[PDB]
């Protein structure tokens, strides 16, 4: 985990690239490049706090899309101004198998619209409840996956704050996409927005300490948890309750847990940020050579030559039945501009 | 078992984020 030969290399160059790519995205971030008109709507797939995605229609092309409708004074009464505009810049910048694409972006009087590429096999969390819990060798294939995408976000400065298996997506190839960057935040150094999901948060969150990457690593640490035992490590009926889990200290795993395995999430659920991997010199290095990492090969997962558990059933585009039903709702559109100035960079 | 106290509880479905 120590070790810096030339695979180490690879991985910098490859990096050093990406941050490019990235810088220049980043700084010029592309803007109003659709209207609403160019779209007919379907189906709603999921929502949130602000609004819902939903399944569209591309009018000229005929391309199914994924568009998340934000209601900009939801937005502002929620006081997520800020965390939307972040959310947007940061989507619209990077480019990684595992992350889902924005296609485009706009707004209009009411709402603030993206547009992201449809991904039909549904969200991890429908299979993982039907099915119960993954296998150790189901959960390392996504595991990895996640691994690969923090190494990307935290060296482009990133965190993303919200891993669950509600936000990842499963692809027509059987991979993950990972949805919902609401939270994502570009930062040097500390931050101290109380924000996630109470099952997920590290406690140096909870106990409003300020905070960084590590919080993703915590994170990766519940979801192959909840992934492979098939319940999250602390969970309850009240959040206060779930929060007095997470900083006691304590975490218990299933009998049929392997030793590696429990090896690996202890150091990931680690309170002690000294000790916690992910946060140490070896950097994400400590997470790849792990040996309950050992039959991974991380270039095969990235080219996405591994095959995968499973592959979700499709019956034509435009099918959601991976997808559960929602309640339908009008998208309206007022005829006065609601938060022109608030939204102005969006 | 923990399993049947989880499916007992009230949070097997989709978890909302929370803020502030
Ligand atoms: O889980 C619904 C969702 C949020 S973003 C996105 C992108 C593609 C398919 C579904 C979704």
């Amino acid at each position: 985990a120590a070790k810096k030969g030339s695979e180490q290399e690879s991985v910098k160059e490859f990096l050093a690239k990406a941050k490019e790519d990235f810088l220049k995205k980043w700084e010029s971030p592309a803007q109003n490049t659709a209207h609403l008109d160019q779209f007919e709507r379907i189906k709603t797939l999921g929502t949130g706090s602000f609004g819902r995605v939903m399944l569209v229609k591309h009018k000229e092309t005929g391309n199914h899309y994924a568009m998340k409708i934000l209601d900009k004074q939801k937005v502002v009464k929620l006081k997520q101004i800020e965390h939307t505009l972040n959310e947007k810049r940061i989507l619209q910048a990077v480019n990684f198998p595992f992350l889902v694409k924005l296609e485009f972006s706009f707004k209009d009087n009411s709402n603030l619209y993206m547009v992201m590429e449809y991904v039909p096999g549904g969200e991890m969390f429908s299979h993982l409840r039907r099915i119960g819990r993954f296998s150790e060798p189901h959960a390392r294939f996504y595991a990895a996956q996640i691994v690969l995408t923090f190494e990307y976000l935290h060296s482009l400065d990133l965190i993303y704050r919200d891993l669950k298996p509600e936000n990842l997506l499963i692809d027509q190839q059987g991979y993950i996409q990972v949805t919902d960057f609401g939270f994502a935040k570009r930062v040097k150094g500390r931050t101290w927005t109380l924000c996630g999901t109470p099952e997920y948060l590290a406690p140096e969150i909870i106990l409003s300490k300020g905070y960084n990457k590590a919080v993703d690593w915590w994170a990766l640490g519940v979801l192959i948890y909840e992934m492979a035992a098939g319940y999250p490590p602390f969970f309850a009926d009240q959040p206060i309750q779930i929060y007095e889990k997470i900083v006691s200290g304590k975490v218990r795993f299933p009998s049929h847990f392997s030793s590696d395995l429990k090896d690996l999430l202890r150091n990931l659920l680690q309170v002690d940020l000294t000790k916690r991997f992910g946060n140490l010199k070896n950097g994400v290095n400590d997470i790849k050579n792990h040996k309950w990492f050992a039959t991974t090969d991380w270039i095969a997962i990235y080219q996405r030559k591994v095959e995968a558990p499973f592959i979700p059933k499709f019956k034509g585009p435009g099918d959601t039945s991976n997808f559960d039903d929602y309640e339908e709702e009008e998208i309206r559109v007022s005829i006065n501009e609601k938060c022109g100035k608030e939204f102005s960079e969006f | 078992t923990t399993y049947a106290d989880f499916i007992a509880s009230g949070r097997t479905g989709r978890r909302n984020a929370i803020h502030d």
